[PDB]
């Protein structure tokens, strides 16, 4: 059972290293969709300050 | 994205608003350019008493 808890939490431990690795390719995308977002409603608000 | 639509909302609430606005001061031009016509006929009318 000690031997069996070693080896299941190094592969739980590196599977969510490699999800974390993963998540940054997926922060760049969210990133730039934030960029986008915050983009619009810069325009939205200018387009709300003329009406 | 909630901002976005938020303001979406309030930018067709501002056209929609606006849109009535301009037809209530249209409306309200034409009843002030007949207003105008009107105090040039009592205008004459007040001459006529004078």
């Amino acid at each position: 059972h000690r031997t069996v808890r070693k080896i299941e939490g190094n592969l739980l431990w590196y599977q969510q290293l490699q999800h974390t690795e993963a998540q940054r390719t997926a922060e760049e995308e969210q990133q730039q969709r934030r960029k986008q977002l915050c983009k619009e409603i810069l325009e939205l608000r200018a387009e709300l300050h003329h009406l | 994205e909630e901002e976005v639509k938020a303001l979406q909302k309030q930018k067709n609430l501002h056209i929609r608003r606006r849109n009535k606005l301009q037809m209530v001061e249209s409306g309200n031009r034409q009843m002030c350019l007949k207003s105008k016509d009107k105090e040039e006929e009592t205008g004459r009318a007040f001459q006529e008493v004078l």
